């Protein structure tokens, strides 16, 4: 996951 | 609020 | 490189229970999932809107937050759930 | 947005671009009135960043945009950086936006409004179109  | 003057086209 | 021109996409809301099939315990009550439909939000979209029409007006339902690290179009994106947060918005506006 | 399409210019008039001092777009946001923008807490906005309203094509110099300074950043006190929960920040503008055909506010829901699974909604932005 990764911040968008 | 929420009612654009230029209507979106989807 | 981010695109020069503003993009849009339509996409469906999911339930948190179903979104947990993808993301497990990472999904909290102040999140809402959308997508897994052939589109995805991606890096640089964060902070922007997820809007739904309600009684003829576009209403802010989500804030683009996090999701798949490759912006997979078969995995749901995760958005901050504005209904869980709107009391705080109103209190902050009223006090400032 | 991956696999989206170009918007009609001006048709999402609450959409703003958050840019740093070098002019780099790093996050979106939404106008909720002339003085306030909502964005994500994890965007890490500071009072040195700029809100750009009325934009469509970031590569065109011809658009009547508004570059608005930020007076104060209000990060939600329940934001949890470890889980990215409660991911919301309010920006109070130093300079009010001037509403127009291409700049105006999105509605907020009531806390008790319901949006059912399966409803089709829209998202917008200048994020990557391919990873």
């Amino acid at each position: 996951s990764w911040p968008w | 609020c929420g009612v654009p003057a230029i209507q979106p086209v989807l | 490189n981010t695109p020069d021109r503003l993009q849009q996409a339509s996409l469906p809301l999911l339930s948190n229970t179903n979104c947990k099939k993808y993301w497990g315990t990472k999904i909290k009550d102040a999140m809402i999932c959308a997508g897994a439909s052939g589109v995805s939000s991606c890096m640089g979209d964060s902070g922007g809107p997820l809007v739904c029409k309600k009684n003829g007006a576009w209403t802010l339902v989500g804030i683009v937050s996090w999701g798949s690290s490759t912006c997979s179009t078969s995995t749901p994106g995760v958005y901050a759930r504005v209904t869980a947060l709107v009391n705080w918005v109103q209190q902050t506006l009223a006090a400032n | 947005i991956v696999n989206g399409e170009e918007a009609v210019p001006g048709s999402w008039p609450w959409q703003v671009s958050l840019q740093d001092k070098t002019g780099f777009h790093f996050c979106g946001g939404s106008l909720i009135n002339e003085n306030w923008v909502v964005t994500a807490a994890h965007c890490g906005v500071t009072t040195s960043d700029v809100v750009v309203a009325g934009e469509f094509d970031q590569g065109s110099s011809s658009e009547k945009i508004q570059k608005l300074k930020i007076a104060k950043v209000f990060k939600n006190s329940k934001y949890n950086s470890l889980t990215i929960n409660n991911d919301i920040t309010l920006l109070k503008l130093s300079t009010a936006a001037s509403f127009s055909q291409t700049v105006s506010a999105v509605c907020l829901p009531s806390a008790s409004d319901d949006f059912a699974a399966g409803t089709t909604c829209v998202t917008t932005g200048w994020g990557l179109t391919r990873y």
